[PDB]
């Protein structure tokens, strides 16, 4: 796994607490056991033998799998939650506004004037953005998906349009 | 009335007179009176106007009567000119007999609704007449196939007749 | 916090469980008496009575966890149930849930011989098991407030995961068919 | 009921069989049984369009109730007495069927004692 | 649900931190690093994220959560997901 | 704790997999190599997805290879096997039915639709 | 995508002594 | 796309494996063809039979619904593994134990429905009595025949 | 605040 | 029939002498008038067919096919004029000429009273169809698709020609009316077994019968839209029409010779429906859908019952309008994304809301929702096939389950879900495209109000 | 479809008045067809899972779906045909056991559901 | 852990643009630029009753009265139930009462 | 709007929702109580169930054992 040992323990901790919260339900009850669980992690926090620490983690994962709630609580908009992707059918891409009939664009003379400025800004910045990536990407291509910030003033961060202009989470 | 009651009979209607045993007014009585005034009267007036326009223009249409022609049993083999007229005649009879089974089925279905919970005892004649008519229709037309004809109909009858001859000769 | 929703939810749960003289009593109560005074499969009868008890258990479950106790929702309180459309729509169904069973049961013509002679212990079966369901469900619901930590039984998982029927069938049958060609 | 426990888990030859009874003649032990009277004629039940299962020995009380139901419309809370009369008759009809089951049971008890007494004395 | 604002998000983010016993409500500021300044460790940071998740009713993935190290970063993260621009 | 037992339709969880642990310099060098390929392809896609003047479809050679490989093998449950099985079921069924009709033992009292 | 038409590699299928 | 970038015959040599992997944007170590046996796969990679539901939901995929990236090799049965169809994600219970408990429940229920049929419940009551010879005429009896009368007595 | 709602063209 | 043949030929001078920019306007306008006049063919009688002359006749089986054929010509011109917009002017006129010549052969095929006349016109449809596919197809594989189509058909037709000429020799006539009165039973012999196979295997290939169906997905994937519309809507129906006419003179041998071909159709329909669930190409999915639907028609024709011929007649018309509509719907997407991959362009209901209504309506007819004529036809075949053998209800029932699964799956895959991010050229539906779908779906739904005119001669 | 096929073949009708008037004695096949139809529509055991999954739709859909539309059509279909089932003890035993397992199994599932719509479902 | 200075800086820059974009989704006061108690409620329900009940029932009644019921067995009534002591309106016939009840009671 | 949201506190209520809820809850209990008083047999049984063993051989016509 790409995750370091330190990252693995933390993800288990958060996962373990959430499933514990599903079992307890009542907040006072959950608080009591959450502190006991934090104690178990705090007990071996300073273990320095990475063969013992790795063993402690693997055993902990096995215990979680035996004790996990079969139906854990999920935030409504998280993957698997009851509202996940509920609004994707209302998210329309912004390029659809180019196909609007003139009479449709005439009802928003001020929105479509601002829209042109952004399109101009996108057109003017693109060439610099492409150049910045070329002269920063090591020979052979990128090694990670991390993108650079803008360096000069008046430069926009490379590859920004589809991040800045993405639909709102409540588009309608 | 407007159809022949003999073809579509209906027993006389016996509706009991109202015999209320409650001081309250029957809601249906008032709704009937309102329906009569609001719905029936204007609907009747429009109809009477229409039937006045029709009266000023009375023209007629007729039910086509087909003369009888020799059956397939009287056609010389491979004589298409005589076979064709017997085949057209047989097809018209076939389509007529389908409608006779529909008339009897309609009588049966109307009886079952009319009699209600007593339909099992009170619809015995309609059921009997349906059973007899379905028997005759089956003997005539069942199993001929999609490419049926008076020839195939006749061949089915002859096979049936031979079987019944052996039935009498056997006893 | 939600008084009118709470009233309709209790009336609904009582109607569902077969509280005497609410809309659901005029059908469920009759059905159970007919079932246990009939020439019928004994296992079918028993499973229908146990399920009737379960109806009280999961009705208590909704009432106990939704309405009773301390709030467990997020901090920004937006509880509002004062829209006339919400109130009127539930108000009309609330009135039906009370009297509709009475109104219909007294106006329909009779079409059977309703069996009205039976031992006391057959007449009162639905009421008794429903009451036992409420008691038994209340004790378990109160049992969750204790500072005990328990491992899921096989029975608990079986009920929670719907008998594994969706888990198995909805992976196996689509897989056999989609890989059949 | 206990009758099932006695039959299935106990001795079955001395418990009535609901599908076959009565297995004894109607007169056996009865000097001159009177036949049940049917108040409603067949035509009255036919005109009333009673459901066939409702055309039993209480059908005259049902007809009276149904007539009173029609006449008291819209007062759907009328016919208290008429409905009870029909219900009560159906109860006595059910009690008669309860007696038949007990008679059948007791006769079987008598039979087995007869067979036992004519067995040991053989 | 009623809309959020940048100052509203910041007010509630600190409000939750002020009810945590391992943090000093006086030393707390929007720019306090949970590690360098407040003295907390990795395990406490996880619980802080869970508290913010429970506060605003939505999940922050572990890949994103571990990088939120000061209250301002949490405020910025919430505003981005909720499309708050105030 | 009873160990997890993995089926075809129920895969093994990552957290229960011994491979995921015991990091080796080769496995990390394999993981680092896969990420490089993914980042190379992501950059290739992003430089066309974000292009202001691109109106159309970004043809994916991976999708072209997939459909091409799937549509090629044009030509049990696919031979005489199933056909012969069903031939005897219907032939056997229709032979019995024909015999009953001839022996007048099949009830077709109201059958006049076929 | 415009209609495909035979290219040189296709045409040379028919330029040998035999098919 | 050029013909050299389309699938081909089963690879035979290490260089025919090396070139196939490069064509599919895979490490040569991770590339594995379907076993050669005339079925028709060719050099298409054999990717783990894992549902698309099992992939990271929070990663920024090129196709978020399919959870696919642009250019990565698609599983042979991808249309069978989309999030709408076959799911292979781990279950909180073992697959074999689910099958045993589910079948055992059904097998036990059918057994006791049979026991119920053999030993039905009923009330201690004689058969229901109907007048006019068990309602001979009402039940469609032919009137011309005279049925043997059914006689009921008081008790 | 009234926010502009992005839709595909409905004129056609 | 000259009141339709001559006007159809006049479409050729009209197209060739029309001003350059008016070829599509004039041909479409006047082909619709011909379609309007085709309603006069519905002067049908209970007993006798409509016998115009020694060459041509019309009955209740050919009339709905004739009206479907002439309705389709104006629809193919609308579907064609976009992707041909850059074509050379003369080559536009030749393309339209091929469609006109196809209608001409088709209306004569369905009305020919002489079977050898039927054969010549039946076999003449190959030439315009082959030319359309190979000349105006867009891919390399259009050449192989042409040859498979050509040689599958001739493989069966050449035996058919020998059998027909043999039949005229021993019976004296191949006039269909004459054969109704002079038909004699066919007795068991190896000679008559091969006469039966020759008379039928040409039609089974065009249906197509499962096993001989592999030419059809090839042709569809490579044909232009107009070639796919005629091929699916009408050309497949030539086999069904031929089988409904030729089975008259194959009794009673059809009682046992049908068995292998019923087994292929009963099992084939389940397998082709299942294949539709895993198709990655949209046009190929619709092609395999036709094989599944036409397998019902083969079963119905072979069991030879009054209900099965009414069902088969309705199925052919209903499937004709539905399959043509589905191809046009997939073409409208293809003209945008220029690919046939079904998974490429998703979530289109968001971007093309009205075109998503057409997709829904087309899918519902494909799965045969009551009371559409798609169901009426399908139901009548099920009712009669149940009488033939009760066990078939299982295969018939299963096929309806699978047919629902892939019809809605095709709807869900392309219209629902999230849209594909990088595809940003989905322009709003044109008035031409919307009118094209409404001309498929409205007549299809209107026929529910009066389905007797598509139930054939046994109604 | 099995029911319609049997009724057309054996009684020559799809109309209820004629089905009840002819009163077929041998109704095992048509009634099993209607029972299987009712199982799916009313979500009885074997074809039951879809009804809980139908909680995807908005709550008004669940309200109308679960009360006065789809789910009672299966029961309503079997009530329409009570003149037939009331003379068929074989069909009565099948439907009783089908209903008995359905009522127990889905109430047992509701004991441990945490989603409010699924509990009501 | 935390953001690296480059990771932090890029988020700051996309943040400024994103918030400016969201601000630009607001509508100006003039937009959209469109082109050119019981007495009221009683009227509103008077029109609905007339158009949606009275006109349809007029059409239905004309349809049923003069086109449907003029054909045989189009509308079939379950015959009215007759009870002892009833009087038939058509024929003025009186139905006899039932015979004297045995008269058990409770 | 007419009910301002609150933070970590009990929500604001209108009188009408409280009055209406209380009225309809009472209506349920009046209806239940009123029905007991008038229809207690629907819950306890309408007619006595006879004890079948309290019937005499004379009533059931069981003849003596000897004959
Ligand atoms: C008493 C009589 C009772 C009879 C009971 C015996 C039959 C029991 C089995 C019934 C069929 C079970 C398969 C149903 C599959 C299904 O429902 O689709 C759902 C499936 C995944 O859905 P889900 O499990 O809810 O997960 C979503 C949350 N992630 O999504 C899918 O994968 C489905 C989409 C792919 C299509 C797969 C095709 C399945 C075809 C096989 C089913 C049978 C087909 C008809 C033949 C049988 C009819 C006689
Ligand atoms: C590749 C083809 C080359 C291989 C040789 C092809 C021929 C081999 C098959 C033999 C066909 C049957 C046959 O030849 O029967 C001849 C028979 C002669 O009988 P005759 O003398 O005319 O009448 C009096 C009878 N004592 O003729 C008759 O009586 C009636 C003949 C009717 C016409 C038969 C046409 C032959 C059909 C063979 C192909 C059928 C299968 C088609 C498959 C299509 C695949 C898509
Ligand atoms: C009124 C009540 C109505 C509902 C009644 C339902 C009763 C249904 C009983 C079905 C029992 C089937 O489930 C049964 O449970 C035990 C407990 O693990 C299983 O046992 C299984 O688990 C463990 C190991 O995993 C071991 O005990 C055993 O090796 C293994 O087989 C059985 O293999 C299985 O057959
Ligand atoms: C089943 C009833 C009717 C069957 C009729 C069968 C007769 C043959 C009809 C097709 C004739 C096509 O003739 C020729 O066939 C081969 C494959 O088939 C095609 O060739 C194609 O397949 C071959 C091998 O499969 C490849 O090597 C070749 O690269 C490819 O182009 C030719 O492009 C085509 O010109
Ligand atoms: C798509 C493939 C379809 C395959 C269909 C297979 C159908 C098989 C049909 C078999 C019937 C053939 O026809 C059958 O054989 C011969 C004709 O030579 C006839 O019999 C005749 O030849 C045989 C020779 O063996 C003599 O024994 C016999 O004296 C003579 O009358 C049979 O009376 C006839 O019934
Ligand atoms: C025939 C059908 C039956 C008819 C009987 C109808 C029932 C009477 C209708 C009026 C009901 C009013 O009911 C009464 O209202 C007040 C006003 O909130 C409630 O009082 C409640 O809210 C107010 C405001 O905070 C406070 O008095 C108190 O904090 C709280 O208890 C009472 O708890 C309730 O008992
Ligand atoms: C005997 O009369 C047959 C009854 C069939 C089962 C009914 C269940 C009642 C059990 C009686 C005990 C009391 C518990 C409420």
């Amino acid at each position: 796994a790409y995750l370091t040992h330190q990252q693995k323990v933390l993800r288990l901790y958060k996962r373990a607490l959430r499933h514990l919260e599903s079992w307890c339900i009542h907040r006072d009850k959950y608080r009591y056991f959450a502190c006991l669980l934090r104690a178990r992690f705090d007990e071996h926090k300073n273990e320095k033998d990475m063969v013992k620490a790795t063993q402690l983690l693997r055993e902990a994962e096995e215990e979680f799998w035996h004790g996990q709630h079969p139906q854990p609580y999920i935030f409504p908009e998280s993957p698997g939650g009851t509202s996940y992707e509920r609004y994707e059918c209302y998210k329309v891409p912004e390029w659809c506004l180019d196909d609007w009939h003139p009479s449709e664009k005439a009802m928003y003379p001020d929105y479509f004037a601002k829209r042109e400025q952004w399109k101009k800004l996108r057109r003017e910045s693109w060439e610099r953005e492409v150049k910045q990536l070329q002269e920063e990407t090591p020979v052979g291509g990128p090694r990670t998906e991390a993108l650079p910030p803008a360096r000069k003033q008046g430069d926009l961060p490379p590859l920004w349009w589809h991040i800045v202009t993405r639909p709102r989470e409540r588009p309608m | 009335d407007s159809w022949d009651k003999d073809v579509y009979p209906e027993p006389p209607r016996r509706t009991p007179a109202p015999s209320p045993q409650t001081s309250l007014p029957n809601p249906i009585t008032y709704l009937t009176k309102a329906f009569d005034l609001l719905v029936d009267r204007p609907v009747t007036l429009v109809r009477e106007f229409i039937e006045r326009q029709h009266a000023k223009n009375k023209y007629y249409y007729y039910h086509r009567e087909f003369r009888r022609v020799p059956d397939i049993t009287e056609c010389q083999e491979k004589d298409v000119l005589c076979m064709f007229e017997a085949e057209m005649q047989w097809r018209r009879d076939y389509k007529v007999d389908q409608e006779i089974v529909n008339i009897i089925q309609e009588r049966l279905k109307a009886c079952q609704q009319r009699e209600g919970e007593s339909h099992r005892q009170n619809c015995a004649k309609e059921l009997e007449q349906f059973t007899q008519v379905v028997k005759a229709y089956q003997d005539r037309y069942h199993d001929l196939g999609a490419h049926y004809s008076a020839r195939k109909c006749l061949a089915k009858q002859k096979q049936r007749m031979l079987a019944e001859r052996k039935a009498a000769k056997e006893a | 916090a939600m008084p009118f929703t709470t009233t309709a939810l209790i009336v609904g749960s009582l109607a569902l469980t077969g509280m005497p003289f609410l809309t659901g009593f005029y059908s469920k109560d009759l059905i159970i008496e007919a079932a246990n005074t009939s020439y019928t499969n004994a296992w079918a009868l028993l499973m229908t009575l146990i399920a009737t008890s379960f109806t009280a258990i999961y009705s208590t479950r909704i009432i106990f966890f939704a309405l009773l106790g301390q709030p467990r929702f997020p901090t920004l309180v937006n509880i509002n149930e004062n829209n006339p459309l919400l109130i009127n729509s539930i108000k009309r169904l609330l009135i039906g849930s009370l009297f509709a069973g009475y109104i219909i049961s007294n106006n329909i013509p009779p079409t059977t011989i309703p069996q009205m002679t039976m031992p006391y212990y057959l007449k009162t079966t639905a009421l008794i098991v429903t009451i036992l369901g409420f008691i038994l469900a209340l004790e378990i619901s109160n049992m969750t407030k204790n500072l005990k930590y328990h491992y899921p039984s096989n029975a608990f998982k079986f009920s929670t995961l719907l008998g594994y029927f969706p888990t198995i069938m909805h992976r196996l049958a689509p897989y056999m068919n989609l890989s059949m060609s | 009921g206990a009758h099932l426990a006695r039959r299935y888990l106990g001795d079955a030859s001395v418990e009535p069989d609901p599908l076959r009874m009565p297995t004894f003649p109607p007169d056996y032990g009865f000097p001159e049984r009177k036949e049940r009277e049917m108040v409603a004629t067949q035509q009255e039940m036919n005109d009333a369009q009673l459901v066939l299962q409702q055309r039993d020995y209480c059908a005259h009380y049902l007809i009276r109730f149904l007539k009173c139901k029609r006449d008291s419309f819209p007062n759907f809370l009328a016919c208290k007495h008429e409905r009870h009369d029909w219900d009560y008759c159906e109860h006595l009809d059910y009690v008669k069927r309860m007696k038949e089951f007990e008679r059948e049971r007791r006769l079987l008890q008598r039979k087995k004692r007869r067979e036992q007494r004519e067995a040991d004395m053989a | 649900a009623p809309p959020l604002t940048l100052e509203g998000i910041k007010d509630r983010v600190l409000y939750v931190l002020k009810l945590y016993d391992k943090i000093d409500p006086e030393k707390l500021s929007v720019n306090s690093h949970f590690m360098k300044d407040l003295g907390l460790d990795s395990l406490d940071q996880v619980e802080i994220i869970m508290a913010m998740e429970d506060e605003f009713g939505f999940e922050i993935p572990d890949i994103d959560a571990e990088k939120l190290m000061c209250p301002q970063e949490i405020v910025d993260y919430i505003a981005d997901k909720k499309d708050v621009y105030e | 704790f009873p160990k997890y037992e993995a089926s075809r339709l129920s895969s093994l969880p990552t957290t229960l997999d011994p491979a995921e642990y015991d990091i080796s310099s080769e496995t990390r060098k394999a993981q680092a190599e896969r990420l490089a390929i993914r980042s190379r392809l992501k950059r290739e896609y992003q430089l066309q997805y974000y292009d202001p003047s691109r109106r159309g479809v970004i043809e994916d050679p991976a999708l072209v290879r997939w459909t091409y490989a799937r549509s090629a093998n044009i030509y049990a449950l696919f031979g005489i096997g199933p056909l012969v099985f069903w031939y005897y079921v219907f032939k056997t069924d229709r032979d019995r039915k024909e015999k009953l009709i001839q022996e007048g033992k099949l009830d077709r009292t109201f059958n006049i639709s076929y | 995508a415009r209609q495909w038409q035979p290219d040189v590699e296709w045409a040379e299928q028919y330029g040998g002594a035999v098919m | 796309i050029t013909k050299d970038m389309l699938p081909g015959p089963y690879p035979k040599t290490p260089e025919e494996r090396a070139a196939a992997a490069k064509k599919y944007n895979m490490r040569v170590e991770d590339y594995e063809p379907y076993p050669d046996d005339g079925t028709g796969y060719g050099d298409y990679p054999k990717l783990p039979d894992r549902s698309q539901q099992e992939r990271d939901p929070w990663y920024d995929w090129d196709h978020p619904d399919l959870r696919l990236n642009w250019g990565e090799p698609m599983h042979w049965d991808l249309d069978m593994y989309i999030r709408n169809r076959v799911d292979t994600s781990p279950t909180p219970v073992n697959w074999n134990l689910m099958c045993k408990h589910l079948f055992g429940f059904v097998a036990f229920m059918l057994f006791m429905f049979w026991v119920g049929e053999t030993y039905p419940a009923y009330q201690p009551v004689g058969p229901k009595q109907y007048p006019y010879n068990n309602l001979y005429l009402e039940r469609g009896g032919d009137p011309n025949k005279e049925p043997e009368p059914v006689v009921h007595y008081e008790i | 605040k009234r926010l502009f709602i992005i839709k595909p063209s409905g004129f056609y | 029939m000259l009141k339709y043949i001559i006007p159809t030929i006049m479409l050729m001078p009209l197209t060739w002498l029309s001003k350059n920019n008016m070829i599509w306007v004039n041909s479409t306008a006047h082909s619709l008038l011909i379609s309007f006049t085709s309603l006069l063919l519905m002067n049908q009688f209970g007993d006798n067919s409509l016998n115009f002359s020694l060459l041509f006749f019309s009955d209740s089986l050919s009339t709905p096919l004739l009206i479907l054929t002439m309705w389709l010509l104006p629809l193919m011109l609308m579907a064609s004029q976009h992707h041909l917009s850059k074509e050379n002017l003369t080559r536009k006129k030749l393309f339209i000429t091929m469609l006109i010549s196809l209608q001409l052969f088709l209306i004569m095929t369905f009305t020919a009273m002489e079977l050898i006349l039927f054969y010549i016109l039946f076999e003449a449809t190959l030439v315009p169809t082959l030319i359309i596919i190979t000349r105006w197809g867009n891919q390399t594989e259009r050449l192989n698709a042409g040859l498979y189509f050509l040689f599958y058909t001739l493989a069966g037709s050449l035996p058919l020609l020998v059998a027909l000429i043999y039949i005229q020799n021993t019976v004296g006539s191949l006039n269909f009316l004459m054969l109704q009165y002079w038909v004699q039973p066919v007795h068991n012999s190896w000679s008559n077994v091969f006469m039966w196979l020759a008379c039928m295997m040409a039609f089974m290939v065009k249906m197509p019968l499962y096993g001989l169906h592999l030419w059809l997905p090839k042709a569809h994937v490579e044909a232009p839209i107009a070639g796919s519309m005629v091929l699916a809507a009408v050309l497949l129906k030539l086999g069904g029409y031929g089988m409904l006419r030729i089975t008259l003179i194959l009794n009673p041998m059809t009682d046992f010779m049908a068995y292998p071909f019923i087994m292929l159709s009963l099992w084939g329909m389940i397998m082709t429906s299942s294949i539709c669930l895993r198709q990655t190409d949209l046009k190929s999915l619709i092609a395999y859908s036709s094989v599944s639907h036409m397998a019902l028609v083969i079963v119905a024709i072979l069991i030879q019952t009054p209900w099965s011929y009414m069902g088969a007649t309705a199925l052919m018309i209903a499937h004709g309008l539905t399959s043509s509509m589905l191809f046009c719907l997939a073409n409208s997407n293809y003209e945008r994304i220029h690919s046939r991959t079904m998974i490429l362009a998703r979530g289109l209901q968001t971007l093309l809301p009205l075109m998503a209504t057409w997709w829904l309506l087309a899918s519902l007819t494909n799965l045969a929702l009551p009371p559409t004529i798609n169901l009426i036809g399908e139901l009548f075949v099920v009712m009669s096939t149940f009488s033939w053998s009760n066990i078939t209800i299982i295969l018939m029932g299963v096929n309806m389950v699978i047919t629902a699964l892939y019809s809605l799956y095709m709807l869900i895959m392309t219209q629902r879900g999230k849209y594909t991010y990088h595809i940003n050229n989905i322009s709003p539906s044109f008035t031409r495209e919307n009118a094209l779908m409404s001309l498929h779906i409205l007549p299809l739904l209107l026929l529910t109000l009066n389905p007797k005119i598509i139930l054939g001669p046994l109604y | 479809i099995l029911a319609m096929a049997w009724f057309l073949t054996n009684l020559n009708t799809w109309d209820l008045q004629q089905i009840f008037m002819l009163n077929p004695s041998d109704s095992n096949m048509p009634l099993i067809g209607l029972a299987l139809a009712a199982t799916g529509k009313s979500a009885q055991f074997g074809l039951h899972p879809w009804l809980p999954s139908a909680m995807e739709g908005p709550t008004p859909v669940s309200a109308l779906l679960h009360s006065s539309t789809m789910v009672v059509a299966g029961i309503f279909l079997l009530i329409r045909f009570y003149p037939l089932t009331e003379n068929n003890k074989y069909i009565q035993s099948i439907t009783l056991c089908l209903g008995a397992i359905t009522t127990l199994f889905t109430a047992m599932c509701a004991l441990t559901q945490n989603d409010i719509k699924k509990i009501i479902a | 852990s935390g953001y690296t200075p480059e990771e932090k800086l890029r988020l700051q820059q996309l943040r400024e643009l994103r918030r400016r974009w969201l601000k630009d989704q607001e509508l100006s006061p003039r937009e959209p630029v469109l082109p050119p108690n019981v007495i009221y409620k009683t009227y509103r329900h008077s029109i609905f009753a007339f158009t949606h009940v009275l006109i349809p029932v007029w059409i239905i009644h004309y349809y049923l009265k003069y086109h449907v019921t003029t054909k045989p067995y189009t509308i079939v009534e379950k015959k009215p139930r007759i009870f002892p002591g009833d009087t038939i309106l058509e024929t003025g016939e009186v139905i006899p009462p039932m015979k004297e009840f045995p008269d058990q009671h409770h | 709007a007419h009910i301002e949201p609150r933070y970590r506190q009990f929500p604001q209520l209108t009188r009408s929702q409280v009055i209406q809820a209380e009225f309809f809850s009472a209506t349920m209990w009046f209806w239940i109580l009123w029905r007991f008083w008038h229809d207690s047999d629907a819950v306890l049984g309408h007619f006595p169930y006879p004890d079948p063993s309290q019937w005499t051989d004379e009533e059931l016509g069981i003849p003596p054992d000897d004959e």
